[PDB]
């Protein structure tokens, strides 16, 4: 170090981000060569809301699960937990379990792609992977991860040998124009990491099939799940010896590459960015939880989620607050809606289109602005994170603290974009932990009883939440019922809380706020911005819907 | 070495779902795809370039002297000139049409860009439009919400080495797309016995009987899915499921309610 910076002074505009899901264009103001001012400004609408108004209520998780193909299944989880809450239905058991373990197999395939096919190549310089020496990389990979075949000289050499034929093709392919070719200040790793990571991102292609096949044995098909109905799930094949024996296999193959590679590669860059430890950091943190032993109701959801809920504030660990979902609402003050939509909570959730014009600073955002008691609120494996070491939850003190000291940083290193992409490794290893023990709780009971879905009557009016914490965090979506139909139904979803535009009093959202302080060494190649906005995990489909 | 076949993948308004389900490919799996059958010159969720850098990418496989394919994701918004859906600060729709015009052929990946998919369900608020309607070519269309990634990728291998597959009226390959979902399910006999499951909850329901009374759309869907399977693992139907008619111009308001055949 020092950490690479630039004496650049004047505007940087990122569009379109790639490496995320949809449309994403940032701007920022820089001055010698720090970032000083920021806006987020997603580009696409689609209006799923809109669509919903007047159909079935039971239509409503169809629609909403393609509010996004990433987080593919979290949305129509979300839309069933709603639905659910407003005709007043407890799923049975079995459809707890069936619903929580699709949510777990759909963390492990997200963020194993998030990390290595979106994320990876922000700190992994590809090409520099051909400088290096296969005996003197494997010497190195025996020294930062487990032993493993696919470590070994010769498989890292084959790795190599098939990126330099790429690579002297001259058809660059996904790699043309990239950040880091050349070389780039800001990336610092030595050939052999590049290599090791390389070979580990070729690997992660055919181990996120493995993990998309377990989702499937529950969900149907991924993407785009077809197993949950009102009541509970339709999946009695789920339940059943050989499907669920597969599931654990294929959990388990999938467990041991988050073991074997994710978390090592994770460290190992960690440990060279340390100085990303102090970059990027935010101040507020919500989650809904996940993973709940009694979701019989929102309220039950919120008080049982094995990763816990809560409210944290200013970055006092010492105070987690429950959370208040009277207390959320919506502002479009900086949004491309019509004036006079702002401060709504969900249940009065308004939709109404307005666009005015690239880069205007008075409104600049297909997202809405969620705020909460007038705070914005970061979301998502972070969040989760410090929720849960703040409570003490022993599984995330375990490895929160086994990554403290690897890094020898303190917990307070984790309010950062390095802490951001951290975390998400930390949650990931945690869920695979469990695996084993929630696949025994479904096996054995839906060998004792099958039951699956409970009865339930559609009223003529009322209203629901369903609150799910997915992949990127805080998803909660909110129904009207009048006339048996859908009155209103309103997302809010983990990316809105992250990246949507400002709130109504002016105040930056998540990663505005993160960008401030970003330095740029190179404003030609503004790969420091990409760090930060890729640790929030974008999804811009999600965020607008 | 030789060249690799140029290949331009525009996102357009979609939900990521389609890519997702591309790099489901295990025959061959997406890296040996990549790296040995095609050049992969443009695509936003997997690029390295981001911004000017992406931008410039693209404008050089646009120009490219062998020419390129176009895969196109999603489908496109037109209300107020193109600009509720844009990249790099123009309209979707007017890059969408620089890119077509030179294009070797367009593969449609999905039920939005082969037909306009959920965003043009009513009242469809961003006049969103299926990319043969926006465009007003003919495309070769895997529809789908997802379509299998078998289909797909079988598409693009066919179009690379023997040429325009067998197309049926809506566009959709023969292959692929020649055979109801219906008269390849497992619950056939049931539905021919009249023997339907009332409920998610019922007996019947636990038997595996047919789901046609829970809006099974199977009857009128032309699809693979029981045949392939996704995933190498599952379908719907066999997880228990009516199907939603998902391969389908325009389901969302042809197929809806999805629980219901009224
Ligand atoms: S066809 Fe379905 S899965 Fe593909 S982009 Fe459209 S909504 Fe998403
Ligand atoms: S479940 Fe659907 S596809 Fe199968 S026989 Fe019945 S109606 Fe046909
Ligand atoms: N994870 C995820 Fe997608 C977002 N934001 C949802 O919900
Ligand atoms: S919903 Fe779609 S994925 Fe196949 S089973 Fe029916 S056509
Ligand atoms: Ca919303
Ligand atoms: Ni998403």
């Amino acid at each position: 170090k020092p950490t690479p910076q630039s004496t650049f002074t004047g505007p940087i505009v990122v569009d379109p981000i790639t490496r995320i899901e949809g449309h994403l264009r940032i701007m920022v103001e820089v001055e010698n060569g720090k970032v000083k001012d920021a806006w987020s400004s997603s580009q696409l609408f689609r209006g799923l809301e809109i669509i919903l108004k007047g159909r079935d209520p039971r239509d409503a998780q169809h629609f909403t699960q393609r509010a996004c193909g990433v987080c593919t299944y979290v949305h129509a989880l979300a839309s069933s937990r709603c639905v659910d809450d407003a005709v007043k239905v407890s799923i049975p058991a079995n459809a707890r379990m069936m619903r929580n373990l699709v949510m777990a197999s759909q963390y492990l395939h997200d963020h194993l792609v998030h990390f290595y096919h979106l994320h990876a190549l922000d700190w992994v310089d590809v090409t520099a992977a051909l400088k290096a020496d296969p005996n003197k990389a494997a010497k190195l990979a025996a020294s930062i991860a487990p032993a493993r075949p696919g470590n070994s000289a010769k498989a890292l050499k084959a790795v190599q040998d098939k990126l330099k034929a790429f690579v002297e093709s001259g058809q660059l392919g996904i790699f043309t124009n990239a950040y880091f070719l050349g070389g780039h200040k800001a990336y610092y790793l030595p050939p052999e990491v590049d290599l090791i990571a390389t070979a580990h991102y070729l690997e992660a292609l055919h181990m996120q099939v493995k993990a998309a096949s377990a989702m499937a044995i529950l969900g149907g098909k991924n993407p785009h799940t077809q197993f949950t109905v009102v009541g509970g799930c339709s999946n009695y094949q789920g339940l059943t010896k050989d499907p669920l024996a597969n599931y654990l296999a294929l959990s388990k193959e999938v467990c041991q590459f988050v073991n074997e590679c994710y978390i090592p590669d994770l460290l190992a860059v960690a440990g060279f960015y340390k100085d990303w430890g102090g970059i990027g950091g935010t101040s507020n943190y919500l989650a809904f939880g996940e993973f709940a032993t009694d979701d019989s109701s929102p309220e039950k959801h919120l008080a049982t989620s094995q990763f816990p809920s809560g409210v944290i504030t200013g970055r006092d660990l010492g105070k987690v607050d429950n959370v208040d979902l009277g207390a959320i609402y919506e502002d479009v003050k900086y949004s491309w809606y019509a004036p006079g939509g702002d401060g709504k909570h969900p249940y009065d959730g308004v939709t109404d289109p307005k666009y005015t014009k690239l880069d205007d600073k008075d409104h600049y955002s297909w997202m809405k602005a969620p705020r909460y008691k007038g705070k914005a609120m970061e979301v998502g494996p972070l969040a989760r994170t410090f929720i849960a070491y703040a409570k003490g939850q022993p599984d995330f003190k375990k490895v929160v603290d086994m990554v403290l000291g690897k890094l020898s940083v303190p917990a307070t290193a984790l309010h950062s974009t390095l802490g951001r992409t951290a975390a998400r490794g930390i949650e990931t290893a945690i869920v695979c932990a469990n695996m084993e023990k929630w696949i025994k709780e479904m096996a054995d009971s839906g060998a004792k009883d099958n039951t699956l879905c409970a009865k339930w009557e559609m009223p003529e009016e009322s209203k629901g939440v369903g609150l799910a914490d997915a992949p990127r965090g805080a998803l909660s979506h909110w129904i009207r019922i009048k006339g048996k139909k859908i009155d209103n139904f309103q997302l809010v979803v983990p990316c809105t809380w992250n990246l949507g535009p400002r709130g109504a009093q002016g105040d930056k959202s998540p990663v505005e706020e993160a960008l401030i302080g970003t330095p740029i060494a190179d404003p030609k190649r503004p790969v420091e911005i990409l760090r930060t906005v890729h640790a929030f995990d974008p999804c811009i489909a999600c965020g607008v819907h | 070495a030789k060249h690799r076949p140029s290949v331009v993948w525009l996102h357009n308004a979609e939900c990521t779902g389609c890519t997702e389900a591309a790099i489901r490919t295990i025959k061959p799996y997406i890296d040996a795809l990549i790296l040995d059958t095609i050049s992969l010159d443009y695509q936003e969720t997997i690029m390295a370039a981001a911004g000017e850098a992406a931008e410039a990418a693209l404008h050089q496989a646009l120009e490219g002297k062998d020419g390129y394919y176009l895969v196109v994701e999603g489908g496109l918004p037109t209300i107020d000139g193109g600009q509720w859906g844009m990249v790099a600060g123009h309209p979707m729709i007017e890059t969408t049409k620089k890119a077509a015009a030179k294009a070797k052929g367009i593969i449609c990946i999905g039920t939005c860009s082969a037909y306009g998919g959920v965003q043009k369900a009513k009242p469809n608020p961003s006049q969103a439009k299926g990319v043969s309607e926006a465009l007003g070519v003919k495309t070769i269309n895997i529809p789908g919400c997802p379509p299998n990634p078998i289909n797909f990728v079988g598409a693009v291998v066919h179009v690379l080495t023997k040429g325009i597959p067998d197309l049926d009226e809506n566009g959709r390959p023969k292959l692929f797309y020649g055979e109801l979902v219906h008269d390849n399910c497992p619950r056939l006999p049931h539905f021919e016995a009249s023997e339907f499951a009332p409920s998610f909850d019922s007996e019947e329901a636990k038997k595996g009987f047919c789901l046609y009374e829970l809006g099974c759309k199977g009857p009128v869907t032309y699809n693979n899915c029981p045949k392939v399977l996704f995933n190498q693992v599952n379908w719907p139907v066999q997880a228990g499921h009516p199907c939603l008619g998902c391969s389908e111009p325009d389901f969302w308001d042809t197929m809806t309610p999805f629980y219901e055949q009224g």
